[PDB]
RNA sequence: GCAUUC
RNA sequence: UCGAAGGUGGGAUCGGCGAUUGGGACGAAGUCGUAACAAGGUAGCCGUACCGGAAGGUGCGGCUGGAUC
RNA sequence: AUCAGCUUGUUGGUGGGGUGAUGGCCUACCAAGGCGACGACGGGUAGCCGGCCUGAGAGGGUGACCGGCCACACUGGGACUGAGAUACGGCCCAGACUCCUACGGGAGGCAGCAGUGGGGAAUAUUGCACAAUGGGCGCAAGCCUGAUGCAGCGACGCCGCGUGAGGGAUGACGGCCUUCGGGUUGUAAACCUCUUUCAGCACAGACGAAGCGCAAGUGACGGUAUGUGCAGAAGAAGGACCGGCCAACUACGUGCCAGCAGCCGCGGUAAUACGUAGGGUCCGAGCGUUGUCCGGAAUUACUGGGCGUAAAGAGCUCGUAGGUGGUUUGUCGCGUUGUUCGUGAAAACUCACAGCUUAACUGUGGGCGUGCGGGCGAUACGGGCAGACUAGAGUACUGCAGGGGAGACUGGAAUUCCUGGUGUAGCGGUGGAAUGCGCAGAUAUCAGGAGGAACACCGGUGGCGAAGGCGGGUCUCUGGGCAGUAACUGACGCUGAGGAGCGAAAGCGUGGGGAGCGAACAGGAUUAGAUACCCUGGUAGUCCACGCCGUAAACGGUGGGUACUAGGUGUGGGUUUCCUUCCUUGGGAUCCGUGCCGUAGCUAACGCAUUAAGUACCCCGCCUGGGGAGUACGGCCGCAAGG
């Protein structure tokens, strides 16, 4: 565009879609889970994926993935939710932190331990 | 309509230089004459003269091509233009091809090149780049 | 970097009504003579 | 370009016009 | 003339 | 006299829920056709109008981003 | 602007009032103004700044601490005292809440410091001093100071240091691979000597105080920091990653499972991607993850991008604000430029130098502070002002081509119907048939009549028009274009946000008309079906008058104006020179259209190429991944459809 046009209207930057809106600008949000249930991934992949439906202190209902090989969680469990996109799942945007609040660290972990809330063996 | 005689002058020069024309005819203006004088002194053109036409004077610029037909002007750019006019402080004068080209600066002292302007410590309007 | 032309209205005091519509006038700042008014008419410079 | 691009728009428009046909009287009664 | 589908 | 809070009144405006209802997106190996891509077996598409379970059909004007000659 | 009008003490004036002071600040009268697409009035969000983060810069984001302003002090209102008041630990009233009561009435306000409950992913001690610096009162000694100086707690951040150093073999054990040779871990370890930094145990022990009191005592931190001895490698390493980006690979265990993942993608009984182990790599008292901002992203492009076919030129014009401006003389010195002065607080940043054992940190002196204001200088360029000029633009005059538009009248061919001859039994239709029309006289053929619509040949990738568009003839009214001549005006130009007008076909309203054609609608055929294609019919409509509607692949999928940049060759409209018959499509030159082909240059390619998509300048429109969607909501327009 001509300079006159720029002077008249200007440049308008692309608006940024606010990601991870349900955290309300927090790094993590505490939540109580209503359902725990397995879910199917998108067509090329096939698995039973452990997922919880979590009511956050932000007053938003969210679906959260449960990372790790084995979980303790059931209804009314208190979990800490962080951001985390699981490509396979269609609507899932948040992951539950292992090792925080009611969620136990996954048993027999020896590598990547800090990401799964397992203490070092003595 | 005609809106920038100096841009027209530079593009007539550029197009004839591409076509390997030996001469360029222009409608005369005192500002075009002074630019042509600078181009002669800096070695980008061979010579120029003022002739008469039916209604006004004409500028004839003779282009300079070296042995093996090699263009003496590599590039020609209109910098200040109507509306978006460009002015430079004497300390911010533009460099053309890292200093191997010439910037033509209109000054209260007259038309000068970036080199002259910086020595005299004067700024002005940046008319064109030549390299 | 384009030079932009902008126009500002001003309210000026003249005691005698010597400057009519369309005329070119010189003004000088003064203290507040009322809300808005902060200019006085010095000289009607070129009438038209 | 490919007619595919036109065909996508065609379908959406056609379905909208058909929806407007079916709801014409409803839109009048609910717009009053 | 007619000739749908994977 | 001015005057906070309060009362009354008719509107603005921003949302939430709502029997019922509209379309949209996605989903595995469901049902019905086969409309488009080759002249896709009636060239396709654009605007508009009427019609038909559905894709879509037909009229009028337009385009080539249409094959064969 | 999916917020276009708002304002009546409101805009201005005079006489009073009010204040420290000016002023609708207040008030009475008088005038009818004031502010707004350079976004008024609304709606949403937000304390602002020095700075900070990022970035090559421009820019983007941000305002924690530290420093400067502002605002408020349970919520709302008010004034009083005073030099000064949002009066946090003042007052008065009203409200909400807590508390006391003898029920009459009273009393509170941590957004000071510390602390409690609560909310939350998350943020500390109900320390010690006024010794130092600042402040209040006092002549002063002094008193007061949760300002402040320090201490406590949290790897929360930055910086520094340690967890040992030298030597040590063809290279142990053990672990893990294997081609059963071995190879890795690995000089690593064991062992053999060497130094105790930081921690530990003793003994010294501050500076901060040319202070304070001059009475002679006085350091919160603190018996801390820091020195000097002692013992002994002694007490001190973890985290992530290892498919490609991206440094670092093998074995075993499950085999589309369990699981991994930032993206592409890895798991289907042989996985360097899953889990574990060995080995490796990157970092290290930290390492990862999530959230957030900048970068990469030239992906809003000022620096620094685009719109023929990828997303993008408004359907086409006219024109308002605005933007932009040919040649030349003089002048102003507003833009621009030089110089000087003032200012741009400190801190920060940056250069130098110094002080902490180094560093972080701290201090001192420059620069930085891009800006703004004042004085003085320059006048090329932009602009203002006063002139001049004719090349742009417009007018005049003389010629010329054209389906440009509007109105009226009118011509013939053909289809259909009607009337009447002649004349029969078929006609009509298809790929093949059947519905259908006939035998009550069709089709066919001849004559006459009616009526409506479209105009064969001319007629073309030809002409005209802004686009949509425009073809029988005549007449009337009327628009534009081109050439020649320079007679005239003297930059009057270009473009144009909004706005206005025109705008194929379909459609809509009222009144006419209705031959042919023909959505819908019927039958027939085809087919598994056939709401189609094909056949027979057939209503709106197609036509006219006057309105409305405002869309099209409204296309050159190419906005308008101007200048320049090899040619060749058709064709439409003018001028002119030569060859001359003066035959004339003889040929040249020139101006204005319209085609094809081709250079240079451009393009992702296809292609464009003097009629640009080339080289440039001015103005407008438009794009910013695909879907959702040119949809919803709001609004405007419309009779409706819908735009
Ligand atoms: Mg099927
Ligand atoms: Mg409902
Ligand atoms: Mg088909
Ligand atoms: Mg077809
Ligand atoms: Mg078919
Ligand atoms: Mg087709
Ligand atoms: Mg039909
Ligand atoms: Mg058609
Ligand atoms: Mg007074
Ligand atoms: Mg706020
Ligand atoms: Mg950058
Ligand atoms: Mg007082
Ligand atoms: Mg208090
Ligand atoms: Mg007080
Ligand atoms: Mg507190
Ligand atoms: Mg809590
Ligand atoms: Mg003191
Ligand atoms: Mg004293
Ligand atoms: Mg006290
Ligand atoms: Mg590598
Ligand atoms: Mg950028
Ligand atoms: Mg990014
Ligand atoms: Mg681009
Ligand atoms: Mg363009
Ligand atoms: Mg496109
Ligand atoms: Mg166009
Ligand atoms: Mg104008
Ligand atoms: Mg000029
Ligand atoms: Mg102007
Ligand atoms: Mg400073
Ligand atoms: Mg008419
Ligand atoms: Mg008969
Ligand atoms: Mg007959
Ligand atoms: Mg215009
Ligand atoms: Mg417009
Ligand atoms: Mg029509
Ligand atoms: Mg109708
Ligand atoms: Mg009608
Ligand atoms: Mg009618
Ligand atoms: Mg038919
Ligand atoms: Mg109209
Ligand atoms: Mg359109
Ligand atoms: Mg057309
Ligand atoms: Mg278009
Ligand atoms: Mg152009
Ligand atoms: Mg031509
Ligand atoms: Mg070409
Ligand atoms: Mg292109
Ligand atoms: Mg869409
Ligand atoms: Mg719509
Ligand atoms: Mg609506």
């Amino acid at each position: 565009p001509t300079i006159q046009q720029l002077v008249r209207k200007g440049r308008r930057d692309k608006i940024a879609k606010v990601k991870t809106a349900a955290l309300k600008g927090s790094p993590q949000r505490r939540g109580v889970c209503t359902r725990v249930y397995t879910t199917t991934p998108k067509k090329p992949n096939s698995a039973l994926r452990k997922v919880a439906r979590v009511k956050l202190t932000s007053q938003v209902e969210v679906t959260a993935y449960i990372p790790g090989e084995g979980h303790n969680l059931q209804e009314h469990s208190m979990v800490l939710v962080r951001g985390g996109r699981v490509k396979d799942l269609p609507g899932v945007r948040y992951k539950i932190i292992r090792g925080s609040l009611d969620t136990q660290g996954v048993k027999n972990r020896k590598q990547a331990r800090s990401r799964y809330g397992a203490k070092k063996e003595k | 309509t005609m809106t920038d005689p100096i841009a027209d002058f530079l593009t007539r020069l550029r197009n004839a230089n591409s076509a390997y024309h030996d001469e360029v005819t222009l409608p005369h203006s005192k500002l075009k004459a002074n630019i042509a004088e600078i181009l002669k002194r800096e070695g980008y053109i061979s010579d120029y003269r003022t002739e008469d036409a039916r209604v006004g004077k004409s500028l004839v610029v003779q282009l300079k091509y070296g042995p093996s037909r090699e263009r003496s002007i590599a590039g020609l750019r209109r910098v200040s233009k109507p509306g978006l006019r460009v002015y430079a402080k004497s300390t911010n004068l533009p460099r053309v091809l890292g200093g191997l080209g010439v910037a033509i600066i209109s000054t209260s002292s007259g038309l000068l090149t970036d080199r002259q302007a910086a020595r005299q410590g004067v700024g002005g309007e940046v008319l064109a780049y030549v390299w | 970097g384009k030079i932009i032309r902008t126009t500002k209205k001003v309210k000026a005091h003249d005691e005698n009504g010597e400057a009519g519509i369309g005329d070119r006038v010189s003004l000088m700042e003064t203290r507040p003579l009322s809300a808005t008014k902060r200019w006085r008419l010095v000289e009607i410079l070129e009438k038209a | 370009g490919s007619v595919i691009k036109k065909r996508r728009k065609r379908m959406s428009k056609k379905k909208h016009r058909k929806l407007l046909r079916r709801t014409r009287v409803q839109r009048r009664k609910l717009g009053k």
